[PDB]
């Protein structure tokens, strides 16, 4: 018999992104080919199968720095980190291959799906 | 607010 | 020129609630008249003007235990904590006064608004 | 996915 507030989830995500932009309560640095990205472990886990596995590990859950595979493109990661905190994906002809490869590595199934569809339309 |  | 995934914010909140239910990466205990509630500081801040003020304070941001005012009803808090992580509010004739008072103290403006409207309809 |  609950009532539901339609905009609640969007408002929560908007506030989490405001915290990220002001570097409030960020608890991890993600290192991508020397580029560094500060974030909230819980948000990373909520969006990515890879981060979910990493931060549920009894040893890795305590790390303040995570280094990604050197094949990962920092721009592709940045676009995906922005998507995690906003639901918006900056998908362009020039970045789609790097975004898809990064989403496959991060295990972000819905992003991989839209990249496959956009690539298939161009062939 | 809605009835979900 | 971004594309947007409609269900992303809801899916993020659903995963954050799964983490809460398994007590994964919870970093604070909220004490309400001896009852204890584990939660994520970032989610509490994203939903409540009171928690936002508390955890942006340079001293309180580091506390692992927060004690609420003794006038706060634990059931009212529990219903609001559930709403924070799900967008669903269990509003009933028997709890509406405690829920509204708790939402006013926590500074959750949209919850206060629906409680005022439901109370006005019954008079 | 939509055009926001
Ligand atoms: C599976 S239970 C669960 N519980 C809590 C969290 Cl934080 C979580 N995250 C997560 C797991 C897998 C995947 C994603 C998020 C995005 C994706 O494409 N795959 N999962
Ligand atoms: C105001 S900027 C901002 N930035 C980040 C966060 Cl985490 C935040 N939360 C917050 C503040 C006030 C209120 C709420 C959340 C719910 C409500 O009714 N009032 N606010
Ligand atoms: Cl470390
Ligand atoms: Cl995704
Ligand atoms: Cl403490
Ligand atoms: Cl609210």
């Amino acid at each position: 018999s609950c009532i539901q507030f339609t905009r609640h989830a969007s408002d929560v995500l908007l506030n989490l992104n405001r915290l990220r932009s002001r570097d409030i309560l960020t608890d991890v640095v993600i290192v991508v080919s020397r580029e560094q990205f500060r974030a909230h472990k819980t948000v990373l886990m909520a969006c990515s199968g890879l981060f979910y596995s990493i931060f549920t590990d009894q040893l890795k859950c305590n790390l303040s720095v995570i280094n990604l595979d050197p094949e990962i493109n920092p721009e592709g990661f940045c676009i995906l980190l922005d998507f995690m905190y906003t639901s918006r994906l900056n998908l362009r002809e020039g970045n789609i291959m790097a975004v898809m490869a990064t989403a496959m590595y991060l295990q972000m199934e819905h992003v991989v799906d839209t990249c496959r569809k956009f690539i298939k339309a161009s062939e | 607010w809605v009835i979900p």
